[PDB]
């Protein structure tokens, strides 16, 4: 409300109130999955220019 | 029109006696007062002062006002006139007063009734009773000793 004004006697004063608030972040986890080559088996697709399928 | 005398005096009072001096215009508040009354304040509008009050509402761009008077509308009892800031002490209707109020131009145990111009009558909504006689101060200023109870049903 508008401020009190002090003159003579006075018992009721106008109010500041307050307030609080929460902020909440929320962390999604997501995975690929992928295909490739076995480490022994590239042995047997290096080509001369490449390596793989 | 004045909580004090709007002319100077042009004597010096004596002060040797102690009896009768209390019943003057500028004895504000109450003759009886806890520690524990409810006080506001508010802008006046006229003057409320040794008078009930009522809550006034204008277009509004500015607050409320109090001003004087009485019947179904009546909100406190206005006890005291800051003129500088226009400020008026208010005691809720909810809250027991006992102090000198204007009277309306009466025996011990009359009961009493604010008009519509916030002067106390003899007698229907609310708990006034004189104390005393009606002291004149001026030619239609009356003042009363009264107790205010609330309201009756």
């Amino acid at each position: 409300a508008n401020p009190t004004t002090i003159a003579n006697e006075v018992n009721t004063i106008s109010t500041i109130g307050f307030s609080s608030e929460v902020v909440r972040l929320n962390y999604l986890k997501l995975q690929y999955k992928f295909r490739h080559l076995k480490q022994t088996s590239e042995k047997f697709y290096t080509s001369d220019s490449y390596i793989g399928d | 029109l004045m909580k004090n005398p709007q002319q100077d005096s042009g004597l010096l009072s004596n002060s040797i006696d102690f009896r009768d001096q209390n019943l003057i215009f500028s004895n504000s508040g109450g003759v009886c007062t806890s520690s524990k009354d409810k006080i506001e304040n508010y802008p006046a509008k006229g003057y409320p002062y040794k008078r009930g009050v009522k809550l006034s509402f204008g277009d509004g761009t500015t607050e409320l006002e109090v001003e004087a008077g009485g019947g179904d509308d009546l909100y406190g009892v206005c006890s005291d006139i800051d003129e500088f800031s226009g400020m008026a002490t208010v005691i809720p209707i909810t809250n027991n007063f006992t102090g000198y109020l204007t009277l309306k131009k009466v025996n011990p145990g009359d009961k009493l009734n604010f008009n519509q111009h916030g002067e106390l009558e003899k007698v229907k909504s609310v708990n006034a009773i004189a104390l005393s006689k009606a002291h004149k101060l001026t030619e239609d200023l009356f003042i009363v000793l009264a107790s205010v109870f609330g309201n009756r049903a």
